[PDB]
This record gives C-alpha cells, structure tokens and sequence, in this order.
C-alpha cells in the first residue's frame, strides 16, 4: 500500500507525501517552467525581464541575468529550488552560463519524461546520461584551443570572449566601447584575480556611452576642513589607527582624583597623546593621510595646519583598495617610519561628476584597482549594467585564470551533440535513446538561441548538425543575418571553462532530480 | 455571446449584429474597421481636433470610399 | 494572419496597384502564387462593403459624440 | 436651542432658512445645467447614462437628459420641469432654458447675496420677460404671401436648424426633406399618432425610408 | 491608466472645490467685521468655550480640511 | 521564405503594450504642465503633506506610480534634473510620444529591435541637428545668461 | 555638517583645543547682526568679510510655505540652467523652435532611407513634433495651424522661428529673449532614447 | 488539473490598486487588533479610531490611563473625576467596551477595567477590580493603591498670566 | 493590447478569458488529460474502471467503455 493512501492515516495534519508518478510530474512540471522562464532571454536576440517586488519597499528590477532571475522569485517547487540553487552556484563558480546551465538542465529534464513516457527505467536514463556526459565533456576539452604564449592572439581572444558576454546583455549598444573598457579592467589586474579590486561606481545621468575606465582611480569620501584640496607628487599613508578619542586598550583603568585641576591636567595630557600621534604619523614625511575609522576633530585640526590632506571613513575595501592601486601599506603603528611603505601618486585633486564631488587620484603608481564609473537614465539601466559588466569581468578573470577557450554560437553544443550520437549509434539498449535525448537537448540549446532571434530554427540546427557531421567542427549560427558561419573568422569565442561547467552542472542536477520518485512535505510553518 | 459590462463594448456587440442582420457576411470586418477608425481618431484628438470634425472627415472618407467602390464594382450574372 | 509581414506587404500591393491600374490586387492569403483576386476568384458583394463602411463610419461617429459617462 | 422635551415637529425634520439656503439653491441649479451645458449647438456632445438595470441611455436631447437624471434637489427640480414644459409645448429649446434659467440665477446671486430683497429681483425680471417677448414678437420676421414653395423652403430651413446638432446633423437635409413632407401630409390636427415611426436594426441612415 | 493609487480631480473641478472652500473659509468669519459685527462661540470636544472677534484666532481653533482652507488660515 | 517564423507566445506584445500604456498615460498626466502657460499639481501624500509645484521631476516623484514603465521614466525625470536641471517635463513627454509611436510601429509588424537601431541613428541625427542650430555663449555676456534665467522662471 | 561652508564663507579656521587658539585663526568681518523679520523669526546677518569665500546665500520669503517651496524649486531650476551655460556652452531658440525643426529634418532623413528603419524614424520625428503641440495647447491657440504654420516656416529657412504667447502667434522668439542652453534639450534627447530603448529591451514581468 | 507553476506574472501589477486598498483595509483593521489583544488573554487569563490615535499620539513621558465601562461604576468614576482634579498634568480617559468590540468574557466577567498605558506599552492591566479594591471606597484608596505600585505620578494663579520675540530693550 | 491586460475592464463580475499561448495550453492539457483517463482500458489487455457518483444515490459502476467513462464525469 502507501502512506496517504492507506486506511490508517500516517502523518500530521498538513504533512503529505507524493507517489512515483506523482513526484515525477510535479519535478517535471516545475523543472520546465523554471526552463521556460528563464529562457527568452538567452543568445544575442534575448529579452529581458521585470521583477517587480511585492514587499513593502517595492524594489523594481529590470535584468538580463538568469541568475538574478531565479533568485527573486517565490519558488514552491522543490525541483524548481533544485535548478535556482544550480543557476546559483554556477553563477557564484563562473560569472556567465546561468540561463544556459539552466535551459540544458530543463531540457535533459523534458527528454527525462519523455522517456520515462516511453516506459524506460529512470536508471538506463541515468546510466546514458553519464556515458553521454563523459563523450561531451571529451569532446569539448579536445576542441579547445589555447592562445596563452602569443600576447596579440591573447588579447584578440580577450576581447572575443568580453564582445561574447556582453552580446546578449543590454550593453549590446555600445559593445565595442564596453568590451574594450572591461579588457583594460581586467588586463590592469596584473594577474590578480580579486573582482574587488575593480569598483563600479554608478551615477545617475548621462548616456550609456559616457561610461569610463579612469585612468587613475576614484574616492568617494570628504577631505578635512583646513586641509588642502590638491597636492601634486602626493606621498600617501594608508593607516587603520583609531584617531578618534583614542583610549588605552586598558577597560579597567580610570581617572580618580580629588580636584578638578588634577582632571584637566588629564585632558591636556590626553591632547598631548593625540597631539604625538600625529607628530609621529607626520614624521613619516607624507602628503595624505587616509584612515580606516573616523578622524575626530583635533587630529584633523593638527593635520590642517601641517596642510595635510586627511581622508577619513575609508572602509576596508577603500583602503585596501588605495593600497593596491598605490602601493602603500596599511599601517597602525608609526615607531618605526623606515619600515612603512607610502603610497604615491603623481596628483590628488577634487572632481566633479554628476552633481557630486569625489576624490580623484591621477598618474597612480601600481594602479593594480580600477573604478568604473557607470552613467545610465535609469537606476535600473544602471543596476543592469553593473552586472552585466560584473559577468564580463568574471569571464574575463577566468579566462586569465585558465586560457583555454572554445567556440561559441551554439558551435561547442554542436560538436558535444555531434560526439554523444556517435555514442550512441554505437552501442545497444535503450542507453542509445537516451543518449539520443541528452544529444537532443544539446541540439535544443541553439535551437532556443535561434527561436530568440525569429530565425528559421529548424534549418540552421539542421545546416549545423549536417555541416558539424561532415567535419566542420567550426561552424555555428551567424547571429547578424540568420545563416551559418565560422566562429573563428567571426570572433564569437567563450571560455572552456564556462562551457564545461554548465555542460556538468546541467547533467549533475538532471542526474539528482531524476533520481527521486517520492516527495513527502512536512507541515508549512 | 461574449459577456461584456463596458458600454462602448455592447455598442460594438450591437454593430456586429447589425451587420449580420443587414448582410449576413463581414461580422467581423466591421469591428475591425470600427477599431481602426477609433484608433486613429485617438491620435487625431491627441494633436488637438474636435471630434465632431474628425466625425465629419470619417463621414466624406466613407462617402468617397463608397462612390470609388460603386465605380469599381463588376457585375456577375 | 497568413504569416506575410503586414507593411512590407501591404506597401507592395498599393504600389503594384497604383503603377498598374489594377483594383484587384489583394493579400495572398492563401500562397497560390498570384496577387490577383479575379484570377483567384475572390469575391465579395458590394452590398456588403457598402455596408461594412457605413454602419463602421456611424458607429464611429456615436462613439466619438459621447462625451458623458454617469454609470451608478 | 435647547432639546426642549416635548418638541415642535417631528424628530429629524431638516430646515434650512436664510440667503445661505437661496445660495445654495443657486449653486444647485448651475450644477444641474452643467450636466446638459455641453450638448448645445452643432458641436454638441451626446451623453450616456446608465440606470440600475443596466439600460443605457444616449441622447442630446436635453429634457431626455434630465429626465435621466435623477434628481432630488427640491431647488434643482424646477429646472428639470421647465424643461419637460418646453419639450411639451414646443419641443425644442429644452437645452437653453435650462441654461437660462441658471444664468438668471447666477447673475443675481451677488445681488441676492447682499441682501437685496428679493421681490425687486422678481419684478425686474418680470419686466425684463415682458419687454424681451414684446421685442421678439416685433422684430420676427413674417411673409404674408402663403406662396406654397417659400413656406416649403422656410419649413425646410427651420427642419434642418432644428436637426444640426444631432448625429443625423451629416443628413440633415435628407431627414429635413422627410419631416416636412411627412407633416405636410397630416390633415387637420397634425397628431402625432398619425406619424409612425418604426425602427429596424441595420443599415445605414440613408437607408432609412419614408413610406407615403 | 495612470494606476496611481489615489483621486484625482482636473480642470473646473478642482478649481471650483478651492473656490467653494475659499468661500466656506471667508463665511465663517463674514459676520465678525465691522463695529456692528458680532462675537462668536467656540466650543472644543471637551466642553472648553472660547469667545472671541478675532479672525485669526477663529481660524487657529477651527479644524481645516482642505488646502485652500489651510492658505487662507495661515494667511 | 513563405509562412516565416509564428509567433507562438504573443505575451511580450501584451507586455510591451501595457508599458506603453503606462508611459502615454504619464505623459498625459505631466503634459499639461509645460511652458509659459503651463499650470501647477497640488499633490497630498498619504500624510497631510501639500506640495503645489510645477517642476516635472518634482510631480513625478510626488505621486506613487505602481507601474514599472511610470517608475522607470519618474527615474528618467530625476536623472535629467541631476545633468541637466530643467527639461524634466519635456524629456518625459518626448519618452512618452516615443513609445506612443513604438506601439503603431510594432502594430505594422516590426521587431521592437530595428526599432531600436532606428531610433539610435534619429537621436545621432537629431544631435548633430541640435549643435548645428546651436550658437556660441561666452559667460561675460550678462544678456544671454539673464534671457536664459528669465526663460527659466517664465514656467513658474 | 555646516562647519565647511562656514570656514568657506567666513575664513574662521575650526579649533578643537584652546591651546591652539590664536588670532590669526579668526575671521574678521565687517558687521554681524541679529536682525528680526518683523515679528515673523529671528535671523543672524554676517555681511562684509575680509577676503570672502566662493559663496553665497539666497533668502527666500513668501506668504505661505508652498509658494516658499515653489519658488526655492524655481531658483534651483534657474541656478542649474547658469549651470548648464557654464558647461557647454552653447545656446538654442526655445519656443519649441528645435522640437520642430526636429521634426522637420528627421523627416528628411527618414526620406532618404529605406526600409522599415525609415517608417521608425518617420515615426521618431512625428513624436518629437509633440512639444510644439503641447506648447500651442495649453495656450489658446490652435494646435494643428500652429504647428503647420511653424513647420512651413522652419522649411522656408527660419530656424529661430517658434511659438510666441505674447502675441498669441509665430514669431521670431530670439527677439522675444526666449533661450535655454544645448545641453538641456541634448540631455533630454539622449536620455530620453537611453530610456525608450531599454523599455523596448523588454517582455515579461515576473513578481518576486 | 495541471500548470501548477500558474506565474500569475502582470495580474498583480494590474490590479495593484484593488489590492492595496484591501491591504490597507486590513492593517488599519490590525492595529485596533494587536490594540484590543493586548488586553484580552494577556490579562483576562489570568469610535475605535479614537481610541487608536489617542493611544499613539501624545508624549511617552506622559502616563495615560483609560477606563473600560458599560452602562459600582459610578464610584469609580467619581474617584477617578478626583483624582483628575488632584492630578492635573494626567489626561484620564474613559471609553465603552462595545466600543472598542472587546470579547463577551470581558464584557461579562471584566467590567471594571483600570488600563495605564505609558509611552505605547501596558506598564498596568488593573482589570477586574472590584475583588482587590472593593465597592465604595474613595478616591484616596485608589490613589494610595495605584502609587504603592509606583505608577502615578508624585500655588494657585489668579485666573491666568499667559498670553515678536523683542521683550523689553532700553538701549539707545 | 488584450481584452482582458488592459486598465479599462470589459467583462462583468467572473467573466474570464484566456488568449493564443494560455487557450493553447489549457485545451491542450484537458485533452491530454482526457486521453491518458481513457487510455489504459484499451485492447485485450485493457483494464477497467470504477466510477463512484457523488450525488445522493452514490452509484456504482465499473466498466470498460470509453463512452461510458466520459460520459459520467464532470469536465470543466
Ligand atoms: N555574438 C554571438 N553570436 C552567436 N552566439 C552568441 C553570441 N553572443 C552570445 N551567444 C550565445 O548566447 C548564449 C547565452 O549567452 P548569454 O545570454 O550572454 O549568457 P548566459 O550563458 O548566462 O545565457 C551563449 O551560449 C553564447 O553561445
Ligand atoms: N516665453 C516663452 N515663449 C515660448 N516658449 C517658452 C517660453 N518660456 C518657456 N518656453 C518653453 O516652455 C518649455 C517648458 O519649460 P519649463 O516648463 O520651464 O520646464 P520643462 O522643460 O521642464 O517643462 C521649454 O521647452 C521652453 O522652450
Ligand atoms: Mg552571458
Ligand atoms: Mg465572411
Ligand atoms: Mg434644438
Ligand atoms: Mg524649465
């Protein structure tokens, strides 16, 4: 028998369970409308969506991205939180590839039921699926090519890969423009890999195009009250000292005395304290001065009147921030100033950008942090660049990381496609079906990719599958006027990487999904 | 059959079957041209005409229209 | 409806009808080929255009003279 | 006022006394003329209104208009009265005493509020009717000639100004013609019974026919 | 179309809604002017009683709904 | 090609229509509050704030939209306001007959794409039209920079 | 936060300890007076510093609060135009004058075009041509006469020719001193097409 | 039965206004509840409007009470007039049940009710009285009650004194 | 725009309509639904089926027909 379906009821009141068949089209049906949400806004010719917030501060959103897509919605279905938490994850392991993991994890799915429908175990799906896996994830590591020693071909397949991502986002206007900021960005790294060393800045007004790289970097943080609002060859000094009504570290110490002369002798001793400090931060010979925490009133008069500039409130991103692009060192003691690296910069001056004022640092000498500044007509514009610039970056960075790349428009699907039917036709059971189905859905990727476009889909996934069959393994779908083309002439190029984990995190949440047969819910809360 | 509560919409209703009941055909060509007429007129009103003038140049423009289909009309036996 | 682009078509009927004077010259609904009607057969009474034109253009002018709702 | 225990009239009576009730009674009178204000002339507007049942109502006559409306102003009654007293005994004109009406009333408000007393206004605009009807009956025109093709053309003229402000307005002439040889044909008594007036779903206006 | 939760009044309506609150604003006071005008009684909802010829403290104690009514209290 | 690609969905167009909806109706809303002869909004909060004002992105801001489209043309407003300073009426008005024109255009069967690339190529025009008409101002001319403040505070 | 534009203004460098208070950190000034805004408020005046700061203070008075909000708006408005004649600066006619010559040239260019690109620039222009409509409106004039009577003018070569509401007509306007600066209707363009372009980027809503 | 995945999607952006209206509606009818909870339950156990922006305005400094009551409530009232009359910076109020809507286990059971509230909260929930306090006693027992708690706080003019910010200046 | 996505409102209080793509699925999905009930009490090896009325009288009845099947059910 079963537990629902029994005549002694086993559960508490809200608490249910589903059956095989049940459990199953439930995964299914969720899995698919996660799929088709998320997909339409895939390939160059994709849409974008709105996510209108029923809170009570009623966010509105307007993005591109699969991932922010899956994120803010209120899912029910745990198949559906199954394939969010994979869109998640791929998001948080590679910057790009989202709606394509998830659209290939809703397809394999879709495939799944069909065979299921066609009365084959779920096992034999699963057993071919992982056959089928294996031959794509060969096939793909042995069509990527490598352009890491030549600089120039290196630098070609960059921007490639940044023209790439940036297709399909709302950035496709002004492309070249963006891709050629994000390459520079990314190239300013000297190797380094932390994203938080490049900060984006948005400011509302202005055209999408009036974005910029600055040349140095920007702060937005005040300057002192007597201090001087441009220096020239400044020398900087990046401390994370409290300045701010400086205690002894001692809790248990306090003032006890039995007159109140004594208790200003106190204060002016504290004063003096402070009034040392800032001798001693002085002594290191600097221009600027920027602290972590707050500066409180006197260490900020003694500063003006030495006509040291003193940015306070730099958090910790700031400052590290300032350090990497200067090469200063964060300090907090200042006995030994022959031991302390100063930042230095060939000018600090006051810039005025919208109708807010930032500190600007110019001719920079590591300069390895970059700022952004992103002007938009909408905040949503401006959000919707930011991360589409932010899945660039992301790219970019991992492309620096491992260099392989492969061929994109639908060309690596393709191929993979091309290597999993070939299985497939080789070897008995039904396996070869779904091996056939997962070859199918690899297929239905660039087919989708097409459907966004209006193009006769049906041919050129045909055009491609006959062209990658007789040994074009190059071809793919020339987006600009619905024909097929060669992505190595055309410079439509991803990272290996990308593509490898979407084709494995698609197959391993197909693989888990269609493992269950049973869901049982405890009662809501 | 429809199921409407917007005046506007039972007038339409009303005009269809007038069409019906006159002719017998172009039930549906005369929602359509009703549609497109207003559409227009909205974008006419828009730019700051009375409607009472837009309803007179509908009025010519049908009358030319039906003089230029009597012109072109063929006979059948 | 038939799945022709609307403009693209309709602009190349009326240019093909005022270039030859040809008033038969409709929307090949069907993809016969041809844009001619009388070759297609396509055939609608006069009465019912007139009719079509006229109870449109009244109703029309109803809807545009209402300037007044008072709905309880 | 005290609640007296043993009072005058019944609980809840409501009265109003003063100028403050005649303002009032004007500005109620200007509210009901505004609701017919825009359907005079030949750019008039037509207006909808919907009962409880459902029933729509289109017109541009202005007594249909009132009759429609359903008001309860004691004040705003008369104006709705006068006009089915133009309706009855001329059968047009129910849109410009209406709005006569309430520009009398809001000319002499200013004087009213004041305190002018009122039987001066009465009398002046006794007077004014008086000498305003004697102007029009001497200055009408008149051809003493009963020339059948002359009083045709005038019955026609006067068919056709009557109809330009309806959406028949496009074929005035058409229906003038019809009216008028449709009266023309009545005996003695001119009763209305005697012109029937039947109405067929479909077809254009010029579709419309006068059967002899 | 607009989906502005919220009423909205345009053209003679509004402007009439100020005038008539204008007026009901200057009636109040309209019998307090001149050496032949007469004091008025102010009554709170606790039972206080204010008397008093001065517009401006007739319209201080008064509650005041409409906008209009409130420029023509504060001026 | 023949038949050509059907449109199975047909939701975006609902979509695309609606939004226009929203941004005419705004337009429509601050329209009549533009020029010498433009009048002012009261506009009172869900608390008992009264704001008379004529400034575009001030009315925008003022009101509680509740459509995305509305939202995203009152940020408009507000980001005309931080570049420029005025015009905030005028640019919402010009979004407004925009997609006003975007709806007969999608009507005729055209890929709200081209439209795009379209309306791309006729703001660079217009750009290039708007600094050819343009003339040089140099800040000694007291003149032009009154004519200016005056032409500013004509609206108000 | 008023500590900056107080030393700006005055010269008075802040002091946080009296041991390093000294004359030469005050900031001398002609005259400062408390001066009472008759019975309306108290207000403290400091006028006439010796080498004044870069600036300046705007009092705003009214009968009512509104009409104070209103007018400190319409100062700000008129503060941000000198602002925009400060940067870029260049100078067009106002009037709806660029609106329709807009129009005018857009349609031009729509007819030397091809395509569906052209019916979509045709129908750019047609919508730029809304603001010299609003702009009869609202005014008693005739929208459509206006409009065709600037348009015909604006072809025949008068590109300064706009709507005149003094006279109740079209007129030269630079005679009327009716300019703005190039980068208010610049702005308003470019932004404007950024904002219709990303609306049309888009096709289903979805609600978290 | 299928499309579990209904993505209503523009239906609650469309009709936004009918919904919040609702929801309005509904929280203005959820003050009055958490309002009136705190006092049914909480102490039973063991125009609304009115009384709801009576309760949220004024100063937390203030202690404010209100009383309970339907038509020995007279002497309680009269206690609680002299006590007014002692204690003139306290806004002493009274307002009826049925009012107010309360539970019939109140109305029946909880008539006398001694509600203090300070600054939003319930510092006293005095309800049912008449076991701890008695029938007739005077207002000096229910003063002398009420500050052995802590809770109540602790010349005359001739009728009045008070009436530009320029006081008096002789200087030429 | 739609008869029914539009923010005037043409319908009386209930009435409802579905455009292309949601007429599509539901039609879609009541004949799927239709079919997959019926199928399984098909050819020699077709099973049959019980069909319990929920009126007062509470019929029973099994049976193998696929007319009888759909005719005592209620489809919406
Ligand atoms: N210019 C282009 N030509 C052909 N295909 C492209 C182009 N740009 C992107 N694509 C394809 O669109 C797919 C989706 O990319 P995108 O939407 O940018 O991010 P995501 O992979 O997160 O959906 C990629 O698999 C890529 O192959
Ligand atoms: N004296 C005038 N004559 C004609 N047009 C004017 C005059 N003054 C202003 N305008 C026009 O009115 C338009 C609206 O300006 P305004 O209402 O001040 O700000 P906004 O552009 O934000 O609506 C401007 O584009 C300007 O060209
Ligand atoms: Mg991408
Ligand atoms: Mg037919
Ligand atoms: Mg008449
Ligand atoms: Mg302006």
């Amino acid at each position: 028998a079963s537990l629902s379906l029994a005549p002694v009821n086993i559960f508490k009141a809200g608490a249910d369970e589903e059956r095989a068949e049940t459990a199953r089209l439930t995964s299914f049906i969720g899995a698919i409308a996660i799929g088709d949400l998320v997909k339409s806004t895939l390939g160059p010719k994709g849409m974008d969506k709105i996510l209108l917030s029923s809170g009570r501060d009623a966010s509105l959103m307007v993005t591109n991205d699969g991932a922010t897509i899956l994120k803010n919605i209120g899912v029910d279905n745990p198949a559906a939180k199954v394939l969010v938490d994979m869109s998640r994850v791929q998001d948080d392991e590679v910057g790009d590839g989202t709606t394509s993991v998830t659209v290939l994890a809703a397809e394999l799915l879709r495939e799944a039921e069909s065979l299921i429908a066609k009365k084959i175990h779920p096992q034999t799906i699963i057993a071919g699926w992982r056959e089928a896996t294996k031959a794509a994830r060969e096939a793909l590591l042995s069509s990527a090519v490598d352009h890491g020693s030549d600089e120039v071909k290196f630098r070609q397949d960059l921007m490639n890969i940044a023209g790439t991502t940036l297709s399909s986002k709302l950035l496709t206007h002004h492309k070249d423009h963006f891709t050629k900021l994000a390459v520079e960005a990314v190239l300013r790294l000297k190797g380094s890999g932390n994203l938080e060393a490049i900060h984006i800045i948005k400011k509302l007004g202005g055209s999408l195009a009036d974005s910029y790289l600055d040349e140095g970097f920007l702060l937005d943080k005040k300057i002192g009250v007597n201090q001087p609002k441009r220096i020239e060859n400044a020398k900087i000094l990046i401390a994370n000292t409290g300045m701010d009504t400086d205690k002894i570290k001692i809790f248990g110490s306090r003032v006890r005395v039995d007159s109140t002369a004594k208790v200003a002798e106190i204060e002016h001793a504290e004063k003096e304290k402070m009034k040392e400090k800032v001798e001693r931060i002085l002594k290191h010979g600097i221009n600027c001065f920027i602290n972590r925490q707050l500066i409180y009133n006197y260490p900020e008069q003694l500063f003006g009147a030495a006509g040291v500039m003193a940015i306070e409130h730099a958090d910790f991103a700031g400052v590290e921030r300032l350090a990497l692009v200067t090469g200063g060192e964060i300090a907090s003691t200042f006995d030994h100033p022959e031991l302390v690296k100063l930042g230095s910069c060939k000018l600090i001056e006051e810039v005025m950008i919208g109708e807010d004022k930032l500190i600007h640092f110019s001719g920079v000498a590591l300069g390895e942090a970059c700022t952004i500044v992103l002007r938009g007509a909408t905040q949503q514009i401006l959000d919707e660049a930011e991360r589409s610039l932010h899945d660039a970056l992301c790219v970019l960075a991992q492309t620096v990381k491992d260099s392989r790349t492969v061929y994109g428009g639908g060309c690596s699907e393709m191929l993979m496609a091309h290597a999993v039917t070939q299985l497939a036709n080789r070897t008995p059971g039904k396996e070869a079906v779904a091996m056939e189905s997962y070859a199918k859905a690899l297929r239905m990727l660039p087919t989708i990719i097409a459907d966004n476009a209006g193009y006769d889909s049906a041919d050129l996934v045909a055009q491609l599958r006959a062209a990658h069959s007789e040994g074009n393994t190059t071809a793919g779908l020339d987006m600009r006027e619905g024909t097929i083309g060669d992505m190595a002439i055309l410079g439509i190029t991803e990272s290996f990487q990308v593509k490898r984990q979407v084709l494995l995190s698609a197959a391993e949440a197909a693989e888990v999904i269609l493992r269950v047969d049973n869901i049982i819910k405890a009662a809501p809360r | 059959m429809m199921d409407v509560d917007h005046q506007i919409a039972k007038l339409m209703v009303e005009l269809s079957k007038s069409q019906d009941d006159e002719i017998g055909d172009g039930t549906t060509g005369v929602v359509v041209l009703a549609g497109a007429l207003l559409e227009e007129a909205e974008q006419l009103l828009d730019r700051g005409i009375h409607p009472i003038r837009i309803a007179d140049g509908y009025e010519q423009a049908a009358r030319v229209a039906i003089e230029h289909l009597d012109k072109i009309s063929d006979s059948v036996l | 409806n038939s799945g022709m682009n609307p403009i693209q078509t309709m602009t190349e009927v009326r240019a093909r009808q005022v270039k030859e004077m040809n008033p038969a010259l409709g929307i090949d609904c069907l993809h016969k080929g041809t844009n001619d009607m009388k070759q297609q057969h396509v055939i609608e009474t006069l009465i019912g255009k007139k009719q079509q034109i006229s109870l449109a253009t009244q109703m029309v002018r109803m809807i545009l003279k209402i300037d007044d709702i008072r709905k309880p | 006022m005290m609640p007296t225990p043993v009072i005058l009239l019944k609980e809840g009576t409501d009265s109003s006394q003063g100028i403050p009730q005649l303002v009032s009674n004007i500005s109620a009178c200007q509210v009901i003329a505004e609701a017919v204000r825009t359907t005079l002339g030949p750019r008039g507007m037509d207006k909808l209104i919907v009962d409880g049942r459902g029933k729509a109502t289109i017109s541009n006559d202005g007594a249909t208009i009132l009759k429609l409306l359903d008001v309860v102003h004691p004040a705003a009654k008369t104006l709705v009265d006068i006009a089915k007293s133009q309706d009855a005994e001329v059968g047009d004109g129910t849109t410009s005493v209406t709005l006569l009406a309430a520009e009398f009333l809001k000319q002499v408000k200013p004087y009213v509020e004041e305190g002018l007393h009122p039987q001066i206004i009465i009398r002046a605009f006794r007077t004014a009717t008086q000498l305003a009807v004697n102007k029009i009956k001497e200055i009408a025109v008149t051809v003493k000639k009963a020339d059948k093709v002359e009083q045709r053309k005038l019955l026609e003229k006067c068919a056709m100004t009557a109809l330009s402000s309806k959406l028949i307005s496009q074929q005035k002439a058409f229906f003038a013609k019809m009216v008028v040889d449709a009266v023309m044909m009545l005996d003695d008594l001119l009763q209305l019974k005697m012109i029937g007036i039947k109405k067929v779903q479909g077809g254009a206006l010029e579709d419309s026919q006068l059967v002899a | 179309p607009l989906s502005v939760f919220g009423d909205r009044s345009t053209g003679e309506t509004i402007r009439s809604q100020n005038v008539m609150a204008a007026a009901s604003i200057a009636n109040i006071v309209k019998s307090s002017l001149g050496p032949v005008g007469l004091d008025k009684m102010l009554v709170d909802d606790i039972g206080d009683v204010t008397i008093t010829n001065d517009g401006a403290t007739i319209l201080k104690l008064l509650e005041v709904e409409h906008p209009a009514a409130k420029v023509l209290c504060e001026l | 090609r023949g038949k050509g690609a059907y449109q199975d969905r047909d939701k975006p167009a609902q979509i695309r229509f609606s939004n226009i909806s929203a941004a005419k109706a705004v337009a429509d809303a601050i329209r009549t509050s533009l020029g010498p002869k433009g009048m002012d909004k009261m506009i009172q909060d869900g608390k008992g704030d009264v704001t008379i004002t004529n400034d575009g992105a001030t009315i925008l801001k003022q009101m509680q939209v509740l459509h995305p489209a509305a939202r995203m043309l009152v940020e408009l407003s507000k980001a005309q306001d931080i570049e420029a300073g005025d015009g905030t009426t005028s640019v919402v008005i010009i979004a407004g007959s925009l997609l006003d024109s975007c709806t007969k255009l999608l009507q005729k069967g055209i890929h709200p794409t081209i439209i795009s690339e379209s309306f791309q190529k006729a703001l660079e025009k217009g750009i290039e039209i708007l600094t050819d008409m343009s003339r040089p101002v140099e800040l000694s001319d007291r003149e032009t920079l009154l004519n200016s403040a005056t032409t500013s505070l004509n609206s108000k | 936060e008023d500590i900056e534009f107080i030393c700006k203004t005055i010269g008075t460098k802040p002091v946080a300890h009296i041991d390093q208070f000294t004359a030469d950190m005050l900031g001398s000034a002609e005259l400062a007076e408390e001066v009472n805004l008759n019975g309306s408020g108290k207000l403290l005046k400091i006028t006439g510093c010796a080498s004044p700061g870069k600036t300046v203070t705007i009092v705003v008075r009214g009968s009512n609060k509104l009409v104070i909000e209103e007018a400190e708006r319409s100062i700000h408005d008129a503060l941000c135009v000198i602002r925009c004649l400060v940067k870029k600066r260049a100078l067009i006619a106002g009037g709806g004058a660029p609106e329709i010559e807009l129009a005018l040239r857009l349609t031009e260019y729509s007819r030397t075009l091809s395509g569906m690109e052209s019916y979509c620039v045709r129908a750019f222009a047609d919508a730029m041509e809304v603001i010299p409509s609003t702009l009869a409106e609202n005014a008693g004039l005739n929208p459509i006469s206006t409009v065709t009577e600037l348009r015909n003018r604006h072809a025949q070569g008068e590109k300064t020719a706009g709507i005149n509401v003094r006279k109740g007509g079209i007129s030269n306007i630079l005679e009327e001193l009716v300019v703005q600066p190039l980068l208010v209707s610049v702005s308003a363009l470019t932004l404007a097409t950024e904002t219709v372009r990303s609306i049309l980027k888009i096709d289903d809503v979805v609600n978290t | 039965l299928a499309g579990e995945g209904i993505s209503v999607n523009t239906g609650p952006k469309g009709v936004i206004n009918d919904w919040r209206r609702f929801k309005q509606l509904e929280t203005e009818q959820r003050e009055e509840q958490c309002r009136e909870m705190e006092r049914l339950i909480k102490k039973l156990s063991m125009s609304g409007e009115g009384f709801l922006d009576m309760i949220d305005k004024e100063q937390k400094s203030i202690v404010i009470m209100v009383h309970i009551y339907e038509d020995g409530t007279e002497a309680m009232n009269g206690c609680m007039i002299c006590l007014a009359a002692e204690y003139p910076a306290v806004k002493f109020c009274k307002v009826k049940s049925s009012v107010i809507g309360a539970s019939s286990q109140f109305t029946r059971n909880a008539l006398p009710a001694l509600l203090i509230y300070k600054g939003g909260e319930l510092i006293g929930n005095f309800v049912r009285v008449t076991d701890q306090l008695g029938d007739d006693f005077f207002a000096v027992d229910l003063e002398a009650f009420l500050q052995e708690f802590g809770l109540l706080p602790e010349v005359l003019t001739s009728v009045r004194n008070s009436a530009s910010e320029d006081s008096d200046l002789e200087i030429d």
